[PDB]
């Protein structure tokens, strides 16, 4: 509405064949427990691709019941409990991650985000510039970084990240995002560098999922709830289902939801 | 190619292949093969010439020849990440030396001396000249981030 | 702007299609009862914008049940929505060639001869379902389009009377007196937000009425807000809605036309 | 609505063909490496057309003849840019005169290979660009033998 | 009832009900059963107690006992537009107000003063001036 | 968020949707069948008669005949807390029927058969007694 806005991304004809496809073979009883343990994981990845969370935890849990080495349907299960608020259980989810695989770098950031979200911004500090220092110039790396050091302080956790961005490469969008939250370009400027790098309607649809969360996390940060609260609606709005930011814009309108009662 | 793209992630999904158990099963075919420069066949074969044939042979993954080309596929991985199938790179005259890694700090290349073989990365020749590694089994991701 | 948030599968769909699953999977249903699940999944899958998957079980359905005038109701509906107007006119056709007593079919055929552009056989659908439940605001709301076209101050006063001659009641009815210009946008929308309850109440009203926005500032030819107010229609993610899929199809037009 | 763009018979088809580059796929898992013979159909040795055969029988249900000769007048003729998962690529090998593989997309097919056995290979390896001849079309999209 | 709501939606999408012939397993049943104003059994129910009894057993829905609330059930339907079990209502006489339910052929199925639950024309004369409504009470909601 | 129901709230769900379709299955096939005290077929069916049947072709669960044994079956339930296919016990003899939420249960009846009625019925809401629930 005079801004900044995609189509709502639909689910593709790629997701609906294969899905249908899935089924079929599902129903049938020609299938290994490891080749159906492997079809229920990526069936599972696939309704989490669409937002079908509990179907895709139940083929989840399935696919885990017949082969229990499966560091990637854990990280899963820790996502879930953490978008349910059962940091506890998704702190163990990853544990049990990083002892199957230690190479599963992504488990480091996904209970970073769950550290964050529990209130322990020491803890996700540690995992999440472990995560960092796996690739300096991913922008999203330093964005979480970032964002788990700011309730320690918020003025040293600015000077880390202008470190980041000056060490980095540059080179990647998301670093425009850095770039405003630094103060370095206006929040103006980023939409129209925005609009510029964005190609087709799914490159604009992850564009606005992605910075409409840290727009919505800047405005928290100031008291702004009005704001932060429609940051958040646009995010989710985009339907990119599987973005973290979008899983966390929805965790963070039921934290707001609930502040907001009596 | 929209039904070709379905087709290939199709394929991605379902295949859960043993990396380490094909990597393997190459090596025992070729190994000891002579170095040749430029060459592709079992009468002699540089190192990545070796790697584009493996990746193509044993998980139907499409490689470039030139190893600058193998130096910019797929993700960079830190060394404490490395995991069987990632093509590990020294600064080894080509200036740029590429092999694949099999657990154990141990990586399958062709080598100037000796062929096909399997070398340890702490043999100080290699852990002085080891550059970086990169992933390119990578099952491909639905929406991308910017 | 007055924002929802985008509705998510509620646990009971996933439940629901969860079961049909396993059920759907055994080997112990009569035709009639898979046609009758087929067909029920299908309704789940539409609920959840997974059309393709709706539209392939309502297929199968037809398939061995033949005699559904409520599979060639959606069928009929997924072919407007592909811009498909003369395969979708012949679908509704089928419908009330097998139940005549089913009214939506009338709806349905009446936007499909909307969008194909044949504006007297739409007028005359959708009049047939406006005689039915005259208290319906979206009835006069569709019939209001269809005749837009042809004269737009004359669908302005013959829907001033479908409004007088009605309970004024259901909430839609000021989605009407804005377009009478009784009342403005802004009094369109504080109402909005005064009516709608839950958060499912506030994306289900600003899923229909961010689409009748959109068609008033397509009248005007201001194609920047209708795209807006389109896409903020289908953000509400009720995707069953009539607004929300022919929102869709505005926005594909809308595609269609600037780029070129 | 552009998945309703394909009619409710493109999506029937495309979820039947979805899986056909898997499931040759699953040929080539369990019969990569297996050495060329002459006249040989077992994993003891097979020929480029037995492999071919094989695939189509043991994957689709489609019977093909023995010889490359007879396969290669199967189905129908395509051209290069129209190539498609499953498609017939005919080579002159000048061994019997006539070599014979199966395409699975971005310029690879799978073959017995006479110097390494059961393999996938590039249509642009210097070798098979200057050899390629022609490509068949022999499975329909219901799984059916192709009109010719 | 977060289960028992995903339960009664199951049973409501799964069950393919025949509307009119269920209503005709009630008619059989309690055809002939007298006249009782407040009653509700089969020595002698009134013509709103016979209407709850057969959407309840019949449909599991529950309908309220005043014919006045029964009338502001549902939505209202034209006379036209008239679909089987579909209630039918008549101006108050010296029984209060009429209900029955529509069984097509422009018959209902009503308990009645004189002859005790049976089933009439709506183009019987006495019937055609006392109509006065129907409603229907039988199926993400527009606002 | 549909994630606050764990994954076995879930796979509960999933068991126990249909329960009430399946009473509802048996109430299609029994619906207006005659009373008749010590009867079990479709000729006549009394009220733990009927019961009986259900969780036997509905629920493969094998009950007693008689009221009084009934009564004893799984564990004790408030109101507060009924469930489709619970046991709701009236003081008639006694009776038994088959709650299927929403204050109404399924019966049959000694007077009008096999029905539903609501609990909330004044006959019926001054005779309860207790429920019992008799699913795993």
């Amino acid at each position: 509405k005079s801004e900044v806005l995609a189509v709502p991304l639909q689910p593709t004809l790629q997701q609906e064949v294969i899905l249908a496809r899935m089924e079929q073979i599902l129903a049938s009883r020609a299938l290994t427990d490891d080749e159906r343990a492997q079809l229920l994981y990526e069936r599972g990845v696939l309704y989490d691709s669409l937002g079908l969370r509990a179907l895709a935890r139940n083929d989840f849990s399935q696919a885990l019941a017949i082969r229990p080495d499966m560091p990637e349907v854990f990280n899963y299960l820790g996502i879930y409990l953490t978008q349910a608020g059962n940091f506890d259980a998704a702190y163990e989810a990853f544990d049990s991650v990083l002892e199957l695989d230690p190479t599963y770098n992504y488990a480091h950031l996904n209970r970073g985000i769950a550290l964050y979200y529990g209130g322990r911004d020491k803890l996700a500090q540690d995992d999440l510039l472990a995560f960092y220092q796996d690739d300096p110039n991913d922008p999203f790396r330093s964005l979480w970084l970032y964002l788990a050091e700011q309730k320690l302080d918020e003025k040293q956790a600015k000077e880390v990240l202008k470190q980041h961005f000056e060490k980095s490469d540059k080179e990647q969008w998301g670093w425009n995002i850095v770039e405003f939250y630094l103060g370095n370009i206006s929040e103006q400027t980023l939409m129209e560098r925005l609009k510029a790098d964005a190609t087709d309607n799914t490159s604009l649809a992850e564009h606005l999922s992605e910075t409409n969360f840290y727009l919505g996390k800047y405005y928290l940060s100031l008291g702004d709830l009005d704001s932060a609260t429609a940051l958040f609606k646009l995010a989710v709005a985009n339907n990119v289902h599987n973005f973290v930011e979008h899983r966390y814009a929805l965790l963070e309108l039921s934290l707001l939801g609930q502040d907001q009662d009596d | 190619s929209s039904l070709q793209a379905s087709q290939d992630e199709f394929e991605n999904l379902v295949r859960n292949v043993d990396v380490k158990s094909r990597i393997m099963d190459q090596y025992a075919d070729w190994k000891g093969v002579r170095y040749r420069l430029g060459g592709s066949t079992k009468k002699g074969i540089d190192c990545s010439g070796f790697v584009q044939r493996t990746f193509r042979e044993q998980f139907g993954l499409e490689l470039p020849r030139s190893t600058y080309e193998q130096q910019e596929m797929g993700k960079s991985v830190s060394r404490s990440n490395l995991r069987t199938g990632d093509l590990v790179l020294f600064r080894a005259s080509t200036g740029r030396h590429v092999g694949i890694y099999i657990g154990n700090n141990q990586f399958v290349h062709a080598s100037t001396s000796s062929g096909v073989i399997i070398s340890s990365m702490n043999e100080p020749y290699w852990k002085k000249r080891y550059n970086e590694a990169r992933r390119v089994l990578s099952r491909s991701h639905h929406h991308h981030h910017h």
